[PDB]
């Protein structure tokens, strides 16, 4: 996309175009084959609103004179999204059946946390030193 | 001449895509699917999205023999239908309106289709399933027939 | 010559016509139709040959066999009232009802349209109520045609 | 006349909603509600409150061919109703109650209902299935079939 | 003869075998097997290699009596043809070519096969199996008959 | 590939000709009997876009002077991306039943964190010490 | 084979007539009773390449002087290579059940590593002091 994921705050992404909002939206769209087809745009637009203000207010600023966001700061927000987008229609998939025939994941076995519940959240989390506490500081 | 389909599922598609907005009830015209479209978590439509039909083949086809030429199969096929919505009234217009559509080609001699028949053979109700707690689709069905004379290159 | 080829039976469009008029006469909801020409043979032999020296052919008719389900109210008032007349009552003359009927029907592959057309059939009886518990009424007719008009391909 | 409902489920509940208030056995009219209007927790009636008639269709209706004319379909609907309440004696009532109400409309020429027919076809008493121990609901059911000629789009 | 074969598996793989690259409708001529040539894990084709079609016998082949000599069994027997492709239109396209290509030998008089009659008798569609999100297999199908006189040796 | 994986950063990736791009994307397909054919092109290049930034990003530099990378920059790039295409999939079958009939794929539980919970992840995981922190530093 | 698998590197095998390579394959595909024949040439030379390369970066040098790789560099090769192909395609079943003929193939938990969770690995693995750390260094 033009104005990158990474390069727009939530007042930023109100004041894009609804063509930068969609190329963003597509690239969103990318991260999974299913594309998240049958959930309607408005919701995928808050999905990202959402990524956007949360990795600005929950995963920004310092810790130990290190970013808090050591990752791509781009993929950390596609993926902060696409985990938004899948809990914004129920947890992981652990089993699906059809007409006939199944299919079934392995995608439990994490732990509690929000990130932790899905393959998204557990990507992103990679880039946030995984919710470590690695903070330090001293008198001067 | 409106399909010319390959394939039973494919003919019906086509034939639930050729109907015009105005011969759907709703105010929007439903988006038509192969059952295998979509994942299951994911099935049905989404709020403010139009509503899902579903196209599937769910019993065997049938050839049989037509003559001791052997020219020919009669061939009858089988599909279903299926309405997902969030809306109870809006899968029952649904049922109505699919009946409606595939109520025309019933008498077909091989114009519109690559069929003698296509028909609505029975119908299903599924909104008993629906738990009330929790929003969720409410599910209807057309069971659908289709027969037509099928080529056997035997005889070149 | 016209290759031979299957007919579904649905796409036949029956119609009677008074031949005062060549105006239609209401009938509908056929389940079966059979039009069958026929004639009486005579066979020669002698005591010369153990083998058919002749055979002739006399008595020309149509013999006409339909099964409907929708009750024509027109069609019964035509039976009853005798050439160029309708009547709410039986009619105390010799002069039974003549229909010229017609039926159009393509092949199941649309490669050729049978008309057969048939001159004064005439029906001995006439069911009017034909009363089963728990079904729609159905009906059956059995006539004779003095002769085809008309049997050919009416495609182009 | 009294429903003029587009699907069957909605016609019965019509027809039982419009049952006066003299042709119910018990003290208080039932609420008669779609089997889907309630959560399974709290499916049937509380204490101090009216016995619950639940109405769905459980099995496929069918669409037969009428004629060779495609203008209508010989259409077979299936319903059934429950009856829940705390008292054996008044679901026992009940279905006596639905049956006489139900039997009503039974050779309809679609003049009240949409229907030809509407009939009860059987009762169930699934009161043995109550644990005695528990106070907790006793059911019992009617099974109702509904036939009518259906329209198509064929001629228009 | 083409096939000549010991058994009914056998004789199918050969008559797919034997047919030109030209009768087939994908750019690249299956790959014939028995059921049991692979195991589950790698049961239908990788990517960048031809569709797979697996052939078995699934249910009891029917010796029946000819007459009171006893010199022959009137044999049935039964097949399952299935094809497997990551392409949705692959398969079906597949399903297409099996019955074209078993629609030869009809009524093979003995002549190309150790039978009177190879006959496609219905097809099925799995596809609406394969879930949506993961790149595994389309599955269709088509289901054989095959028929002939089989010696007893009971008169020597 | 002319130009490999490993000599590509993201802006040379966004640089490099559709046909640069689809070999390597080639490449990728290699890593599974299935190919991923039934997921498009465009979604095979965000994973593999993706696999190089966070490769860049969270697995570059050095652990006691040791590269935090020791095993081929090639294959653990390939790795990475299968691991995310496999992500985009919605993760490892554990099992899969139809007409075709039934398998299970052997995985137990596996472990909580996102290289842990799929094959091409475990096969990445080995190339970076298995995510452990050897680094060790001295006043001087 | 005439070059043996021990014999070449990655950039050798790059090198290779296609029937070396083949060689080599036909070689690899001794190690299961299904030859894995339904996934295609190139996914198989991957796998080899990819085990090349691999046993070169992660199973190389030494530990206290002794090799890392003690056993037969051939088998441990051609293990890795069996490893990287049924990785390829899902890994281990547990169970394959077809037209209701059904069996299971005791593999277990099996651990959680990368070369635990095949019988390929398993083998491979004794031959890399089972991912242990023998490795000692002194003062001088
Ligand atoms: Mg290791
Ligand atoms: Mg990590």
């Amino acid at each position: 996309p033009d104005p990158s994921i990474d390069e727009v705050s939530k007042s930023d992404w109100d004041a894009l175009t609804t063509q930068e909002q969609d190329d963003i939206i597509s690239q969103v769209e990318n991260l999974s084959s299913t594309g998240w087809v049958n959930t309607s745009r408005e919701r995928k637009a808050e999905a990202i609103r959402s990524a956007i203000a949360e990795r600005d207010t929950l995963y920004s600023g310092n810790m130990s004179r290190l970013p808090t966001l050591d990752g791509d700061a781009e993929y950390f927000t596609l993926y902060l999204s696409a985990h938004k987008i899948q809990l914004f229609e129920g947890g992981e998939a652990q089993s699906e059946s059809g007409e006939g025939g199944s299919v079934s994941y392995s995608t439990g076995g994490g732990g509690e946390k929000d990130l932790q519940k899905t393959r998204y959240g557990r990507m992103a989390l990679e880039y946030v030193w995984e919710d470590n506490s690695i903070a330090a500081l001293r008198t001067y | 001449a409106t399909t010319s389909a390959s394939h039973h599922v494919q003919a019906i598609i086509d034939l639930l895509e050729a109907a015009p907005d105005a011969d759907w009830t709703p105010t929007q015209t439903p988006t038509v699917k192969r059952y295998w479209d979509d994942a299951q978590s994911e099935r049905g439509p989404g709020a403010d999205m139009p509503a899902i039909l579903y196209v599937w083949s769910p019993t065997t086809s049938s050839l049989d023999r037509f003559s001791m030429d052997g020219d020919v199969f009669d061939q009858n096929d089988s599909i279903e239908v299926q309405a997902w919505s969030f809306d109870e009234t809006e899968v029952e217009q649904l049922q109505g309106d699919i009946v409606q559509i595939l109520s025309e080609y019933l008498d077909d001699n091989e114009v519109q289709t690559p069929y003698s028949d296509v028909a609505p053979t029975g119908t299903n109700d599924f909104r008993e399933q629906t738990p009330a707690r929790t929003t969720g689709h409410y599910i209807m069905s057309v069971e659908v027939e289709t027969r037509g004379l099928s080529e056997t290159a035997k005889n070149a | 010559a016209t290759s031979p080829e299957g007919i579904w039976s649905n796409s036949g469009a029956l119609t009677f016509e008074d031949p005062a008029d060549d105006s239609e006469i209401l009938f509908a909801g056929v389940r079966d139709v059979t039009i069958t020409p026929a004639y009486e043979h005579a066979e020669l032999y002698t005591i010369d040959s153990t083998f058919r020296d002749e055979v002739k052919r006399y008595e020309h008719n149509v013999n006409v066999e339909i099964t409907y389900a929708k009750f024509s109210l027109e069609f019964a008032q035509e039976w009853l009232g005798g050439p160029g007349a309708t009547a709410t009552a039986s009619q105390d003359d010799s002069d039974p009802m003549k229909f010229n009927l017609e039926n159009v029907t393509p092949s199941a592959s649309g490669g050729f349209e049978r008309t057969t057309a048939v001159e004064n059939v005439v029906f001995p009886e006439l069911p009017l109520d034909s009363a089963t518990y728990g079904e729609y009424e159905e009906y059956s007719l059995t006539g004779s045609g003095r002769s085809v008009t008309n049997l050919a391909d009416t495609s182009g």
